[PDB]
């Protein structure tokens, strides 16, 4: 600690003075995962696989939720041309299990992909599909020169809006017999939404045995943190999932798979100092542990 | 067996179009230099701006 | 996995009508049903495509239709060459599978 | 002939590794599926997978994936079917033929062929 | 039609748990001391435009929510009896008056866009919130043994998400399902609007007080 | 001060992954460019 307060001053010499070096954490002890009762897979084939997308005039939305199905084959095999994810990220897509998932299906050309973005401008963004500015997923642009090449027509709305109707006359039928720059293409696009409701979606990471009364680091359908498990005399309410504070700091979580009351405190911490005699004199050094019963060392 | 041959085959699409990556991987100037650039040197001037 | 009637017998000069019968899945989702003629020990040929559409060269005896969950091959005014093994098409997105074949109709004629 | 022809009569043994070819010709076929048709005797057929000679883009069957493996020699034009350990009840009649997308059917098809395969020489 | 809708719409905003806690929000609710459209027994079919809370008083019994019936558009054939509630996106051929009793609601259901069945939900007052926002699909249900004397008490109360299961369709006009009894009823309707509130939660995580940001 | 001219054959569409932070299947476990990687990656169309 007398060479933490000569690391911390930045001088080889130090004098009469408590001085503030660092903070005292306790490390976690191993990882925790705890995913809800749910093991199915989901049908992600029932959208990827699912190659009858729907036009982008009347396209199709699938939900799905209740499992706990991997986003490795996806991650993994890039059998795609374009991978762009605004929020999540294809690696870290494993370890966060959230609210709802749904899957936007259509097409578009070649040219104009990029239109498939927040706020991104274009006549198909301007009047057939419009992504919301805060969006939050993964678009896949995967090659389609031979799956989607007639049938698929294409022609402000509202960010996610749907709308399909007909009216020197004027109709915006218009439709796309191709059989590689105007060449029409498959776009998915799956749209998250995090932190909003009892996450229902989860992925492959396996469950593991939840612990008490220690410093943890855990991942509660994807709350990744460090902390101890205490009980608390709160009750859930039984529509509700999990608890919050100011500053947005999860406190209580309601435990998926055991449905238990628990606190998220933090994890033993106090500002350690030192009480140094200073070079000249001795070398000799006192630690100060700020406001930490000495049980806890 | 852990290693593969894919063979980057010649009339295939840009999946199979070996792309010969050079990575030149270069340091900041924090040494003396072996390498340097076709600069003409000249002389050095003292106590002058 | 599509179901079909599995032999149909016919007089010369008689219209007969093939069911082919599916799911809401596979046959009822509203996607094309397609067809064709495959003759006995030879290559098949085609026969409807798109449910109203006909190809070059093809007798008018033969059409096609779909109605709802299954769809039906009008053949009117069979011949003495009809005896042959016709089959089902579709296509399905969400089985993985751009093509799904039918289980197979034998339609015959004395 | 505008057709996806292969090899004659083949009569081989079980335990060798074979990779029939079906050859293409007579038609664009850079904008057009080409693929194969598996048909059991006396049983329906079943399509067992397809490729894209546009981009070399493979497509296979759950039920028949992983045990054959097909390439489209687009430089020639040809179709391959490459059977590792021929089973001896794999005797059946094996069509190669190319497909259509969005309607997503067949339309022209090969002659196929008598693969035969028993332990009996 | 002019009245004192006291402290009617309040209801928890994200199934969050706040405690104790005072938390502003812009959301969708009935402003304090608002006004009802008082109804019997007759009961005009009347308009959803963007927002509407509905009130009452197995004297009501469900809800038709259809932009245009006779089996023309998608509607809401929501109906809480017969041990087993139904909620359901059919092309319903709604009549000029379906209804129960012996059951005879359903009118050609078919081509069911959305489908859900499960366990039914339910001087006595009842009350029910129909919200679409963002294609989700959520509805609210708790009920007060309060008197018949007053219209409307004068305590906060809360409500909790029915059902949180999406839809994401167009509504534009709604008629309730009234009893005939053979004791007839009446029930109130209300208005949403986005006017932002501060949500006061307690200790238990009970909503206990609120004020509405655009009042006085 | 010292260069060094790291030299190797990829797969051509895979070129997006020779960077600084990247999760292709080369830069998994064949070669992984550090995120601070300071150099100029040359490519070119080596399939001739
Ligand atoms: C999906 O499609 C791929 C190839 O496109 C195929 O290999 C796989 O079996 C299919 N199944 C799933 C679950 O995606
Ligand atoms: C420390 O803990 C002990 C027993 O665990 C308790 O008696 C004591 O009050 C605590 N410290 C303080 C400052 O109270
Ligand atoms: C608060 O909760 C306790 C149980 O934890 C309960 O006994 C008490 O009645 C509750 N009070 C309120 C405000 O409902």
């Amino acid at each position: 600690p007398l060479s933490e307060t000569k690391c911390t001053l930045k001088s080889f010499t130090v004098e009469k003075g408590i001085y503030q070096t660092s903070n005292f954490r306790v490390q976690p002890t191993e990882s925790i995962v705890r995913f809800p009762n749910i093991t199915n897979l989901c049908p992600f084939g029932e959208v990827f696989n699912a190659t009858r997308f729907a036009s982008v005039y009347a396209w199709n939305r699938k939900r799905i939720s209740n499992c706990v199905a991997d986003y490795s084959v996806l991650y993994n095999s890039a059998s795609f041309s374009t991978f762009k994810c605004y929020g999540v990220s294809p690696t870290k897509l494993n370890d966060l299990c959230f609210t709802n998932v749904y899957a936007d299906s259509f097409v578009i050309r070649g040219d104009e992909v990029r239109q498939i973005a927040p706020g991104q401008t274009g006549k198909i963004a301007d009047y057939n599909y419009k992504l919301p500015d805060d969006f939050t997923g993964c678009v896949i642009a995967w090659n389609s020169n031979n799956l989607d090449s007639y049938n698929y027509l294409y022609r402000n709305l509202k960010p996610f809006e749907r709308d399909i109707s007909t009216e020197n006359c004027y109709f915006p039928l218009q439709s796309y017999g191709f059989q590689v720059g105007y060449q029409p293409y498959r776009v998915v696009v799956l749209s998250f939404e995090l932190l909003h409701a009892p996450a229902t979606v989860c992925g492959p990471k396996k469950s593991t045995n939840l612990v008490k009364n220690k410093c943890v680091n855990f991942n509660f359908n994807g709350l990744t943190g460090t902390g101890v498990l205490t009980e608390s005399n709160k009750k859930f309410l039984p529509f509700q999932q999990f608890g919050r504070d100011i500053a947005d700091t999860t406190d209580a979580v309601r435990d998926p798979q055991t449905l238990e009351i628990l606190d998220i405190t933090p994890c033993s911490f106090g500002g350690v100092s030192v009480i140094t005699p200073g070079t000249n004199t001795s070398n000799q050094v006192a630690v100060l542990y700020q406001d930490v019963n000495c049980t806890e060392v | 067996f852990p290693l593969q041959s894919y063979g980057f085959q010649p009339t295939n699409g840009v999946g199979y179009q070996p792309y010969r990556v050079v990575v030149l991987s270069f340091e900041l100037l924090h040494a003396p230099a072996t390498v340097c650039g076709p600069k003409k040197s000249t002389n050095l001037v003292k106590n002058k701006c | 996995v599509l179901t079909q009637p599995p032999s149909v017998s016919g007089a010369p000069g008689q219209r007969v009508t093939i069911s082919c019968t599916g799911s809401s899945s596979n046959i009822g989702a509203g996607y094309d049903v397609h067809w064709y003629q495959q003759l006995p020990g030879t290559a098949p040929k085609l026969l409807i495509y798109g449910n109203s559409n006909r190809p070059s060269g093809v007798p008018d005896r033969f059409s096609g239709s779909k109605s709802g969950t299954s769809a039906s091959l009008a053949i009117t005014g069979l011949q003495a060459e009809d005896e042959a093994d016709y089959y089902c098409q579709s296509y399905d997105s969400s089985l993985s599978a751009l093509y799904v074949f039918g289980t197979g109709t034998k339609v015959t004629v004395l | 002939e505008v057709q996806l022809v292969q090899s004659g009569a083949e009569v081989k043994k079980p335990g060798e590794s074979l990779k029939i070819s079906c050859k293409g010709s007579g038609y664009s076929f850079t904008s057009y599926w080409i693929g194969w048709v598996r048909q059991m005797p006396g049983k329906g057929l079943e399509w067992m997978g397809i490729i894209y000679p546009g981009d070399s883009d493979t497509r296979y069957s759950p039920s028949f994936q992983g045990q054959v493996t097909i390439s489209a020699d687009k430089s020639i034009s040809t179709a391959y079917l490459q059977w590792s350990s021929l089973k001896a009840s794999d005797t059946a009649m094996y069509y190669c033929a190319r497909g259509v997308a969005v309607d997503w059917y067949f339309d022209l098809w090969g002659r196929g062929t008598l693969v035969t395969v028993s332990s009996a020489s | 039609a002019y009245t004192n809708s006291f402290t009617r719409g309040v209801y928890y905003p994200d199934k969050v748990f706040r405690s104790s806690v005072l938390h502003s929000t812009q959301d969708l609710f009935l402003p304090f001391f608002s006004n009802v459209t008082w109804f019997h027994f007759d009961n005009p079919v009347l308009p959803f435009n963007d927002g509407v809370y509905f009130a009452s008083t197995n004297i009501i019994r469900g809800w038709i929510f259809g932009t245009t019936l006779d089996s023309k558009t998608q509607s809401l054939l929501i109906v809480n009896n017969a041990t087993n509630v139904v909620i359901k996106v059919c092309e319903f051929q709604f009549c000029n008056d379906p209804f129960l009793g012996e059951f005879r609601v359903y009118s050609s259901a078919n081509n069911c866009t959305f489908e859900y069945v499960s366990q039914p939900f339910l001087k006595n007052l009842r009350e029910f919130v129909f919200k679409n926002i963002d294609g989700y699909f959520k509805i609210y249900s708790k009920h007060t043994p309060i008197n018949l004397v007053r219209d409307l008490p004068q305590g906060f109360s809360a409500l909790e998400p029915l059902v949180d299961l999406p839809i994401g369709i167009n509504i534009t006009r709604f008629q309730t399902l009234l009893a005939l009894h053979r004791g007839a009823a009446a029930y109130y309707v209300g208005y949403l609007q986005p006017r932002t509130f501060l949500l006061k939660y307690n200790e238990n995580g009970t909503i206990t007080d609120a004020v509405d940001c655009a009042l006085d």
